[PDB]
């Protein structure tokens, strides 16, 4: 008998961590990526600030802020499905971009 | 089968003062849901208002939203739900 398998989210995550005129961090993401887990990161590649939250460019063009998990989850499910529209036509993968945010 | 039967989830664009947060909502969303995650996200409870590009019209009904949902499952273009939120 047959069945469908598991569609995997996406093929490895990159997070480019965009760093106001410093340059840019790509941190690859081994596989749930936790909002506080992300905010670490940055306070690591951007020690001489506090951040408490970080952006990202939605399919309009404009800058979300990310607070939360789930707001975590909806950025993820978004970037996800259009790598996915991307994979199937062999375009350039590109990695997910946050921006920090005071 | 005794597993969950999802439905697409509502993809939320919020805005609020310049600042914009997106939320997915559980189907059938509810006006309510969408003032006490607002509240959540911004501190404040909130008027809201559906936008789509030069419109605003304020959503205080159940039956407002609704309409609003439609809208946004019948259009190809628009992948999210826009709700300017307003103090009070």
């Amino acid at each position: 008998s047959m069945a469908l398998g598991p569609f995997p989210a996406m093929q490895v995550l990159v997070i480019r961590i965009k760093i106001p005129n410093s340059g840019a961090v790509d941190w690859t993401v081994h596989s749930q990526l936790l909002f506080r887990d992300v905010l670490d990161v940055i306070g690591q590649v951007l020690p001489e600030a506090t951040t408490t939250a970080f952006e990202y460019e939605d399919e309009d063009g404009d800058r979300i802020t990310v607070r939360s998990d789930e707001e975590m989850k909806a950025m993820l499910s978004y970037y996800y499905s259009t790598v996915m529209e991307q994979q199937v036509n062999g375009q350039l993968i590109e990695p997910l971009q946050i921006f920090p945010r005071a | 089968s005794s597993s969950p039967k999802k439905q697409n989830d509502v993809r939320v664009k919020f805005e609020h003062r310049g600042e914009k947060r997106i939320l997915q909502f559980p189907r059938p969303v509810k006006l309510e849901d969408l003032r006490s995650k607002a509240k959540i996200a911004f501190g404040q409870s909130m008027d809201l208002h559906y936008t789509n590009n030069e419109l605003v019209i304020p959503l205080t009904t159940q039956d407002d939203l609704d309409k609003a949902v439609e809208l946004l499952d019948r259009s190809i273009h628009m992948k999210s739900l826009k709700i300017l939120l307003v103090i009070n």
